[PDB]
């Protein structure tokens, strides 16, 4: 039962990331088109297709992909939330440059 | 989510923003279409007819 459903989740996690790296690509485009060309690797996460591939005598764990320090909300969501920031402050200069 | 509600509708306002902009420049030079090709083109007639 828990195969089955790890094979599911996998395969929507899988389209989950491709969603987000599709919006992240969107986003660079839209400020490279202001002039800010933000690096597209620099928000993009990377997770290996082939994971479920593995044997399951052998763990898969969050830490493996995010280790401490590092996680989405540790970092990722801090590092996105800054850039969110970063636009507000940029949104403030071109009210201003209007 | 973030992104889409908060951070792309952000780069969505900076971009419409700075369309504002670009009009904004559009219309100075409008201006200055008018202003020195024109009103101080049609200065410079009229003070040279004075």
């Amino acid at each position: 039962s828990r195969k089955l459903e790890a094979e599911g989740i996998f395969k929507s996690l899988l389209d989950t990331l491709r969603q987000y790296d599709s919006s992240i690509q969107n986003l660079t485009r839209s400020r490279s088109q202001l002039g800010h060309n933000v690096n597209d690797s620099s928000l993009k996460i990377n997770i290996s297709e082939n994971l479920l591939d593995r044997d399951f005598h052998e763990g898969i764990s969050y830490e493996q992909l995010f280790p401490k320090g590092s996680g989405i909300n540790e970092s990722i969501k801090k590092s996105i939330l800054k850039l969110n920031d970063e636009i507000q402050e940029r949104i403030k200069t071109i009210e201003k440059d209007n | 989510r973030i992104i889409s509600s908060e951070v792309q509708e952000s780069n969505r306002t900076e971009t419409e923003l700075v369309g504002l902009k670009q009009n904004l420049i559009n219309n100075k030079l409008k201006l200055m279409n008018v202003l020195e090709t024109g009103i101080m083109y049609k200065l410079e007639i009229l003070q040279e007819q004075l």
